[PDB]
């Protein structure tokens, strides 16, 4: 910039077969709070809890369900501030892939493409790897897609998965109760029976948020709704 | 010095005369160290203390 | 009373004696030496610092009346701080012969000590030693050696060390007087410390020495002349110019190192290049050519 | 002055009775924490309700406790209680609770042996098994995080009061107490002391009128002159602010 | 024989070390004040002994050399008992050369981090460097420290009358 | 220990910690005490606030020169609360952004995306090691377009949201809850009666009450987009209203 | 310590240790005079060899035949930065069609010296430099060090045993300024002998000039006119 | 501060448990060992006053410059170190530059001072490059604000003056500027008075003699930045010296 | 019962104990038996502190 | 003295005890690791000791075993710390020449390389003479089988050659290594026979756990 810079890789690896700063990412998602993420295969939908813990937040606007584009949203885990480059960075590929198809950016595809770049934060110097997990959906071609993308830049399509606060009890009980190629009424109550499983962020319709991925687009639901789905859990 | 495990013993062995009994040890710490630096005085009486408990507990 | 000690007989307990509290050895060593003066005039330069230590450290003690007169309370303590070889000690001996004053000598690893918990106890003796002589100058060399705190440690670092630093705030705080007892301390490194030892009003003035420059050097080569032959060709104050700037111990140190080469060849007079090589003399050298260094 | 109230709840009011929380519900809190940024007051709050009250009052310094000889140091603080508790009602202040504050070790030396058990005694006396009926304990500490995990928890260190560096009202008023044993030019030079001051703290309000002694000595002046308190603000916050940086608000 | 005899490097040394100890009176006359220290430095092998050793033998001073690392012994505060008793002792003796043989164990650096800490070290290294000119003006009695590493040093050793010139052995000439 | 211990360079720059977020990181948020400045935002409905103390330290001062307000846009208006050294450069950084905008969108950008853009960038600061994150954080106030008044902070790590109300500060969680029971309790929002609960409870938590001199109080009305500074008079306005509240 | 361990680490000194351990890299270099009159302004330097079957070299190194440089540090330095200054000069030739301003001059080289003092650990260079310069001013002698700052001096003399060379710069402080360019070169070699001891002095070998100004070129003399100057000897009694 | 083997201090990419580099505090003390640069804000104008140390007897004034003309309406007044402080010299009177020659008028100082602290700054924050450790002023008359300075401490800081000092003697310096109406007075009276400080700091007895370097943008010069002229220099420094005694 | 333990994150039954003990202070410094609404929020919410910030810390 | 390095395994070990017996010097061993231990100021005390006490028996020869040990690891486990690893380097220094300039001492020193050796202890010019062991052959390899052949039952189902040919160009290590894990292989089974089926099966093991042959055969 004014300076020399870096470039020197902060990862060196282990006799173990590990890279050391990746494990230490995977602890801070596993701090977060509760999202998972489910493709129905009649929808996808992604449903969060949000510690506020005062709702003396005024968010019409920005949330941990934030719409990329028309058709995918995203959904994260951990810490807040390595998510809002991301979600920036998602939206400008969403712009990228728009010009050239203006169908916006395919699931399947993102991935490999954020992927790539975070690949590097961990390759390169003065940049770090992340410890954020995506959750992404997308509905488009008339298939629903979900995908997780890990902090090192690894992608895995899964069916359900979890992440955040006591995610190894989540995907447990998501493979009992949910089954593949079950309904979109199954893929929501088990979604928000995750994030029921340890709450503790303040008990009030605005503290979470779940937006739902389908045949018309993407759209994030209003708080007053989640409640609803919460409510029936005890 | 020289009393210190010798204080143990006793207090041990009133709850075998009375049997069932509980010795409940508040915070075992200070005690317990894994570590003794054993060449003063002072490390070598905590050092005491501990060899004494093991046998005890054996005892009880 | 509680403190006091008493002699009793071993054969069978009795009270011997009574005899009053005291010191322990390392104590004694602590007490009074006495250092001989350099006199106001007589130590080049730092002239503004001449009264800055004057006014703080030795006139609340022997001129107090006029002390009394303002209405202000003793100093706490006073600071010594910039590079060395400032005069910040060698300032503060000047005062200590002229207006008689109680310094202290006290080496800062001294309080410190193998056994466990005393070490402080000879802190609290120190101070007490000073209450008694009221008022004194506590001379503490190397603050860094009464400790620093910021431990978290587990592992090691002894926590004698602890103890002591934190027993001079207990003797510092006002509940226990140290109000009429001034604390001279000085470092060199003030980058090394916390501020619960140092900050104002716990040790109240803070004394700035900073770089000398072309007067200050002229006071001290004038001193020095008396003394040891210099030469016409160059005096210290001449070659600063050229140069850059140089504190105060640097400038008798090459000066007696330009006498060195010259008492060697056996000559009484100095000339040029004995300073000249006195500069050689100071730096590193491992290759010793000024001819690939043309 | 509000911060002085909190403090006051849990020291003077079950010494008259402790009938006053009984009321309520719940046994009165054991033990008194003052943190508060560098060179606030924490040490001098203990002191000064105290000395008001007229109780009988245990100052201790806490690195006399400990010594070489073992058990020594087990004996003090189970000691210092007894005394407090037989001449009920009482205040037993501690200051630089650190000394007596230890780690869970194990590492150690022979100095860190000692430590941890003079701090085990501790919470079994405080808030274990036995009770405080009317002694109330002062701990005093610039910055606490040297001391162990179980005693950093609160339910031992019930009370965690933070003592917040002199406020824009409080400067003014404390800077006229210090002030008053002086003799006067005719000084008005307060407003500006306030305006000056930043940084500073309640050992930095009593210096301002400390080193302006010193300087009215060269003014050729036998008492404070108006130009003294003015070089005196300004050159007590440059140094402090140049040499180290505050830790402002501790745990 | 093995030195190289007179070097370049142990002239030098000589000026400061042989020659206030064996006249204090040609000191006096012309009127220069005493040195102090010389402060030898560099990797292992550069013969920082070596050269002090033979400087010593000249001068025909007692010698006592003395390794650092046994006045460290026990714990915190018996190794600096050590230190001060000796050192008083040689500067009470009238032409006495003291050189201090490898000294990163009483001359090491000055930190702690609270996961470990220096101190025992540093006890004993500012309890020498306290005691080499004092806070008295000086005496006569000579001071030689060997270094292992310039990268250590705090600046109350490095001060002119407790170190007037800095000599260099590192990779001899 | 914790928070200054080796496990990478994490206690040197920035790559995540046992700790479970960053070391670096989290000395950058601890920064904030240091600077001694606390805030309190409140949102109204016709206007949006920050009072925040404004740091003082000299008497030959001009107080119009010497303030934290500063002017982004003629939208939006800002604090800054932490170490004054980042202030400075992170309100210079931002305004480039601002006028990015400003030239492609042919309008004033909203508050949500003022704090959008300079968000990620305290963002790029805090990923890189090359430069250490920001030693504050900038709490914005404007008129959006259409949703109202609004109030959006970024962190000094860069993270945005909204708030109804925020604090910053010395003290950040002890301002919070006194500023949810004046939320709680509604007086309702006017141009007064917002800008009161505001200095009050920058008031109430440190324990001072104020010379307008010492807080600054600064608006975006609906009176007109433009951002304004209210000086001392209109100020003084303010602090004699808190009295025989509520 | 630990604070010259990079020369971005400030020391608490009040200038990092590395700036001053590049002031004892000239001064360990070539005894060098530079002096001005009101037309021209002269550099008088002493040359050395690395080798005893080698004829001694000038250590004026030529900018350019309008502003000059003499060195006093290391020969490989001085060129570095002179490099710079030669482009400088080719540069000024295009635009103003004068000779460059030796203000302006020297201020872009400080720029230079700058940098490496802001970069991790880096060197700054180790000359200094007497530039002799004739603009619409007058003439200029500049010292620039090891740091970034010049000074604009009437006489200066830095290297190696410079003082003596000094003391005579103060005795003829206004002199040079009214003579005439022989004795401008004259007075040089005078000062010039004083660093050297009583018994070595300067020959025709060992000498050489860099003479610049109104009426002139940038003239290098070696053996080319440096005996009728060379002539009258007068040093400092050591 | 802390003197740690790795980092910290050693570092300026990594703040201390509180939040602080120890690198630009170090720097801090710079200023303070050489000698002051006063600068005081009429609404004329502004006047500055930089005593340059004559070390050498063989200098002449120019020597050493710790006065810069920033553009031909503002200065700089430095103290401190004075490498550092022509690096910040050169990139203000690029910024001045480009704004007299676009714009066509005078520059606001309140922006000026934030971009250049900006500059200082942005260093801190890097550990490849250093904390500057200078403190310097900048002043300029304007027809948006009329006279303004400001100061910009080694840390990037900034903040509006009347009247400051930065320098050996700050506390002495600003003491005699408070006790002086300067703040709205006439640039004139203002050249031998900001002088006069000069020989209050200056110290027969650690300085041999100093030239005064002021510098006028104020109505003599009709706003025109030009360094001090030599009968006004002269005139300013004679009531320095006849004054005290 | 359900609100006040809701809002937080699980903490140690020491901790709970604490601020539980606080509110019970603060109604005695009002001079009251009867603990508040306001009482025991407060109280609450200090000691342990940190049930309230997610506004920098945003998880 | 000498310092043996290059790579290990070649076998180190057998040689100093070996020219230990020839030359009749009495044989000190003690691990470099062993002088740093938790015990404060006990660390260059016990290195006087091991000095004083080779000095005293007369001929000598004192094997350092594993010294690379305290350069590699910086423990975190003593108490002692950081101040005990540097006051220990120092003394082993000192006792050696130093001034104390102790005769009929020879120090041979066992090292992985000495370019994992701390630059503090290795210098020249108190070890005159460095040994680097080149890549053992297939050719010195079968004169140290014959040995092993001679000491372990004797058959014809001993099959030295078909081993050391599979073999790579590496250490005499591996010689005892599959002699060793033969017999124990043999009370597996049941058997007090060493064949040529515990040493194939020897073999593999051997082999991965030294260096193994598989990852190198893509690079050449």
């Amino acid at each position: 910039m004014a300076e020399r810079g870096y470039s020197f890789s902060l990862t060196t690896f282990s006799p173990s077969g590990k890279l050391v700063q990746i494990e230490y990412a995977l602890a801070a998602v596993a701090g977060g709070a509760p999202s998972v993420g489910i493709k129905a295969a009649n929808g996808v939908v992604l449903a969060t809890e949000k510690k506020q813990k005062s709702i003396l937040y005024d968010e019409r606007s920005v949330h941990k369900v934030e719409p990329i584009t028309k058709h995918i949203g995203l959904v994260y885990s951990g810490m807040g501030p390595d998510y809002r480059v991301l979600v920036h960075r998602a939206r400008k590929l969403a712009q990228q892939y728009y010009l050239v198809y203006q169908e916006p950016i395919p699931t399947a595809q993102l991935v490999q493409r954020v992927a790539s770049v975070m690949q590097e934060y961990t390759q390169s110097g003065g940049v770090r790897p992340f410890g954020v997990s995506l959750l992404i959906c997308g509905w488009n071609e008339g298939r629903p897609y979900l995908f997780q993308s890990d902090p090192s830049g690894a992608y895995f399509a899964w069916k359900a998965t979890a992440m955040g606060k006591n995610y190894v009890n989540g995907k447990t009980f998501l493979e009992k109760r949910y089954n593949e190629d079950l309904e979109l009424e199954d893929a929501i109550h088990t979604a928000i029976l995750t994030l029921k499983e340890s709450f503790e962020g303040q008990m009030t319709e605005d503290n979470i948020e779940v937006g739902i991925c389908n045949e018309a687009g993407f759209r994030r639901l209003t708080p007053t709704e989640v409640r609803d789905y919460l409510a029936a859990i005890a | 010095l020289g009393e210190g495990p010798r204080m143990v013993r006793d207090v041990f062995r009133l709850a075998k005369e009375n049997a069932p009994a509980i010795i409940f040890i508040d915070e075992i710490d200070a005690i317990a160290t894994k570590r003794f630096d054993a060449q003063t005085g002072a490390d070598r009486e905590v050092q005491r203390i501990l060899l004494e408990l093991l046998n005890q507990m054996d005892g009880f | 009373k509680p403190g006091d000690l008493v002699g009793v007989n071993k054969d069978s307990y009795l009270i011997l004696e009574t005899l009053p509290t005291e010191y322990d050895s390392r104590v004694k060593a602590m007490e009074v030496d006495e250092r001989p003066t350099e006199q106001y005039s007589d130590i080049g330069g730092l002239d503004k610092q001449i009264q800055e230590l004057v006014e703080a450290i030795v006139l609340p003690m022997n001129h107090k009346e006029k002390f009394e007169n303002l209405g202000i309370q003793p100093p706490k303590g006073v600071l010594m701080y910039g590079p060395p070889g400032t005069g910040k000690t060698l300032l503060a001996r000047a005062c200590a012969a002229q207006t008689k004053a109680t310094f202290l000598k006290l080496a800062g690893p001294q309080l410190v000590q193998m056994f466990i918990g005393d070490g402080a106890k000879l802190v609290r003796d120190a101070f007490a030693l000073a209450k008694e002589k009221a008022p004194s100058i506590i001379f503490i060399d190397e603050l860094d050696a009464i400790g620093t705190k910021r431990f978290d440690s587990e592992k090691a670092g002894d926590r004698e060390v602890q103890r002591t630093m934190l027993e001079l705030l207990n003797q510092l705080d006002g509940f226990q007087p140290n109000t009429q007892v001034k604390v001279i301390a000085a470092t060199n490194r003030v980058d090394i410390l916390d501020p619960a030892l140092l900050r104002s009003g716990r040790l109240d003035r803070k004394i700035e020495f900073p770089m000398p420059n072309e007067e200050a050097r002229a006071r001290i080569m004038q001193i020095h002349s008396r003394k040891m032959n210099v030469s016409p060709d160059v005096n210290y104050e001449e070659l600063a110019r050229c140069t850059d700037d140089f504190n105060g111990a640097q400038c008798k140190a090459v000066c007696v190192e330009a006498g060195m080469i010259a008492l060697r060849r056996g000559a009484t007079e100095l000339t040029h290049e004995d300073y000249m090589e006195g500069i050689l003399e100071v730096q590193a050298k491992k290759k010793a050519n000024l001819q690939y260094y043309a | 002055s509000e911060q002085i109230r909190e403090l006051r709840e849990v020291i003077e009011l079950p010494l008259t009775n402790p009938e006053l929380f009984q009321r309520v519900g719940i046994i009165p809190p054991k033990g008194c924490l003052l943190y508060g940024p560098p060179g606030t007051g924490k040490t001098l709050l203990a002191r000064a309700v105290a000395s008001q009250l007229d109780c009988n009052f245990l100052k201790v310094v806490s690195s006399s406790i400990v010594d070489k000889y073992i058990g020594e140091s087990a004996r003090l603080i189970r000691e210092m209680f007894n005394y407090a508790r037989d001449h009920q009602p009482c205040i037993i202040f501690m200051d630089e609770i650190d000394a007596i504050g230890g780690r869970r070790f194990s590492e150690g030396t022979s100095a860190d042996r000692e430590i941890q058990r003079t701090l085990m005694e501790l919470l079994n006396q405080m808030d274990g098994f036995d009770t405080l009926h009317r002694v109330k304990m002062i701990m005093a500490t610039n910055r606490p995080d040297t001391l162990d995990p179980a005693l950093l928890r609160p339910g031992r260190l019930d009370r965690k009061i933070h003592i917040d560096l002199p406020n824009e009202q409080a400067r003014l008023d404390i800077l006229k107490i210090h002030a008053g044993p002086i003799t006067k030019h005719g000084e008005i030079d307060y407003e500006a002391i306030v305006k000056l001051s930043d940084g500073f703290n309640g050992a930095d309000l009593r210096n301002v009128c400390t080193e302006a002694g010193m300087f009215a000595i060269r003014a050729d002046h036998d008492f404070v002159v108006q130009e003294d308190f003015m070089k005196a603000v300004r050159k007590v916050a440059d140094s402090k602010k140049l040499e180290s940086k505050l830790d402002y608000k501790p745990v | 024989s093995d030195v190289g005899g007179c070097k370049e490097q142990i002239e030098k040394l000589r000026e400061v070390v042989e020659t206030p100890l064996l006249h204090p009176e040609r000191f006096v006359n012309l009127g220069i004040e005493p040195p102090k220290g010389v402060l030898l430095f560099g990797p292992p092998g550069t013969g920082k002994t070596l050269c002090a050793r033979a400087v010593a033998n000249r001068t025909d001073a007692c010698f006592i050399p003395v390794i650092g690392s046994e006045l460290v012994q026990k714990y915190v505060g018996e190794g600096a008992r050590m230190v001060r008793e000796l050192f008083e002792m040689a500067r009470t003796k009238k032409a006495c050369l003291i050189f201090f043989d490898e000294i990163d164990a009483i001359g090491g650096a000055r930190f702690d981090d609270g996961a470990g800490g220096d101190n025992e070290v540093q006890r004993t290294m500012l309890e020498l460097i306290n005691q080499l000119d004092g806070f008295d003006p000086r005496g006569n009695i000579k001071v030689l420290m060997a270094t292992n590493r310039p990268d250590t040093l705090d600046p109350a050793l490095m001060r002119p009358g407790r170190l007037d010139r800095k000599i260099e052995f590192s990779l001899p000439d | 220990m914790s928070r200054g211990s080796s496990a990478g360079f994490d206690r040197h720059i920035t790559i995540f910690s046992p700790e479970g977020r960053l070391y670096q990181v989290e000395y950058a948020f601890k920064a904030i005490n240091q600077g001694g400045l606390t805030s309190v935002a409140v949102r109204g409905k016709d206007c949006a606030v920050i009072v925040t103390q404004k740091k003082v330290p000299d008497k030959l001062l001009d107080s119009s020169t010497v303030t934290h307000l500063f002017k982004i846009t003629e939208n939006i208006g800002c604090v800054m609360t932490g170490m004054t050294a980042d202030s400075r450069s992170q309100v210079q950084r931002a305004r480039y952004e601002a006028a990015n905008w400003k030239y492609k969108y042919g309008y004033e950008i909203p508050v949500d995306m003022l704090c959008k853009r300079i968000a990620d960038i305290s963002q790029v600061y805090t990923q890189n090691a090359e430069m250490r994150p920001l030693g504050c954080c900038m709490i914005l106030i404007g008129i959006d377009e259409e949703q109202g008044p609004q109030v959006y902070k970024c962190d000094p790590a860069g993270y945005y949201c909204g708030f109804k109300a925020t604090a910053a500060g010395v003290k950040q969680t002890e301002s919070t809850s006194f500023l949810e029971k004046k939320v709680k309790k509604k007086f309702d929002w006017t141009f007064e009666q917002t800008v009161e609960t505001a200095i009050t409870c920058l008031s109430t938590v440190l324990s001072i009450d104020f010379k307008p001199s010492e807080i600054e109080v600064g608006v975006v009305t609906v009176e007109n987009p433009k951002f304004r500074i209210l000086t001392e008079a209109e100020i003084d306005a303010h602090l004699v209203a808190l009295a025989e509240r509520d | 310590n630990q604070y010259d361990n990079d020369v971005t680490v400030w020391s608490p000194q009040g200038r990092i240790h590395q700036i001053e351990y590049a002031m004892e890299a000239v001064k360990q270099g070539s005894a060098t005079v530079g002096l001005k009159s009101k037309t021209h302004a002269v550099l008088v330097a002493l040359k050395r060899a690395q080798s005893e079957l080698a004829a001694h070299q000038k250590k004026i190194l030529h900018v350019d035949n309008h502003i000059g440089i003499s060195i006093a540090g290391l020969t490989a330095d001085a060129r570095l930065l002179c490099n710079f200054m030669r482009q400088e000069c080719l540069d000024s030739r295009f635009v103003f069609d004068r000779p460059l301003p030796v203000s302006r001059l020297v201020s872009l080289i400080g720029s230079k010296t700058q940098i490496p003092t802001q970069r991790y650990g880096r060197r700054p260079y180790g000359v200094g430099l007497l530039i002799a310069g004739y603009d619409d001013m007058g003439p200029h002698v500049f010292q620039t060090c090891p740091s970034a700052n010049y000074f604009d001096c009437r006489a200066m003399s830095i290297g190696a045993r410079s003082q003596s060379a000094r003391t005579y710069l103060e005795r003829h402080m206004s002199e040079f300024m009214q003579c005439n360019l022989d004795e401008l070169v004259k007075h040089g070699l005078r000062a010039l002998r004083e660093t050297l001891p009583a018994e070595q002095d300067l020959t025709t070998k060992n000498v050489s000039i860099g003479i610049v100004g109104k009426d002139l070129e940038f003239t290098i003399y070696d053996d080319d006119d440096v005996s009728p100057f060379l002539d009258g000897l007068e040093e400092r009694p050591q | 501060m802390s003197s740690i083997g790795t980092g910290y201090d050693l570092s300026a990419s990594t703040f201390s448990p509180d939040g602080r580099v120890f690198q630009v505090e170090y720097a801090m003390k710079a200023v303070e060992n050489s000698s002051t640069a006063i600068g005081i804000r009429c609404k004329d104008g502004v006047v500055f006053g930089v005593e340059k140390l004559v070390l050498s007897k063989l200098y002449e004034e120019g020597s050493n410059k710790r006065l810069f003309n920033v553009d031909r309406h503002v200065g700089m007044a430095v103290a401190g170190l004075l490498a550092d402080a022509r690096s910040l010299a050169d990139i203000a009177r690029e910024e001045a530059s480009n704004f007299r020659s676009n714009f066509g008028y005078n520059i606001p100082l309140k922006h000026l001072a934030d971009r250049v602290a900006m500059y200082v700054h942005a260093y801190t924050l890097y550990s490849a490059v250093r904390p500057f450790g200078c403190s310097f002023m900048l002043g300029s008359y304007s027809v948006n604000d009329g006279a303004q300075l400001y100061m910009i401490d080694p840390s990037g800081v900034s903040y509006g003056y009347w009247g400051c000092a930065i320098g050996k003697a700050r506390q002495a310096a600003k003491t005699e500027i408070e006790k002086l109406q300067m703040k709205e007075m006439t640039c004139r009276d203002v050249v031998k008075e900001v002088a006069k400080i000069i020989y209050i700091v200056h110290d027969e007895v650690k300085d041999k003699a100093f030239e005064l370097e002021l510098s006028w943008v104020g109505e003599l010069t009709k706003g025109r930045h030009e360094i001090v002229p030599k009968d006004v220099r002269e005139e300013a420094e004679k009531y320095a010296k006849e004054s005290l005694k | 019962l359900e609100d006040y333990v809701a809002r937080p994150d699980k903490i140690s039954g020491a901790d709970i104990n604490s601020i539980c003990q606080e509110s019970g202070m603060l109604a005695v410094r009002e001079n009251r038996y009867i603990v508040l609404a306001k009482d025991f929020e407060k109280a609450y919410k200090t000691v342990i502190k940190k049930d309230e910030q997610e506004h920098e810390f945003y998880k | 003295g000498v310092i043996l390095y290059g790579p290990p395994g070649t076998g180190k070990t057998l040689l100093a005890k070996a020219v230990a017996n020839q030359t009749s010097a009495t044989f000190l061993r003690v691990v470099g690791s062993e002088l740093i231990q938790k015990y404060l100021g006990d660390g260059p005390k016990l290195v006087r000791e091991l000095f004083r006490v080779a000095e005293e028996h007369a001929p000598s020869i004192v094997f350092i075993d594993e010294i690379d040990a305290i350069g590699t690891k910086r423990y975190d486990s003593n108490s002692g710390g950081e101040r005990e690893i540097q006051r220990t380097m120092l003394e082993l220094l000192n006792q050696l020449d130093g001034f104390d300039s102790r005769g009929d001492v020879k120090v041979i020193m066992a090292t992985n390389r000495i370019e994992t050796l701390d630059p503090a202890l290795i210098r020249p010019g108190r070890i005159d003479r460095k040994i680097e062991f080149p890549l053992p052959d297939e050719k010195t390899k079968k004169r140290i089988f014959q040995i092993h052949t001679s000491r372990m039952t004797l058959a014809d189902d001993v099959t030295l050659d078909d081993l050391i040919m599979a073999k790579d160009d590496l250490s005499g290590a591996d010689i005892k290594a599959i002699c060793t894990e033969a017999g124990l292989m043999a009370l597996r089974e049941r058997r007090m026979k060493v064949t040529n089926e515990d040493f194939k099966k020897s073999k593999e093991n051997v082999l991965y756990k030294k260096q193994e042959g598989t990852p190198e055969g893509l690079y050449l």
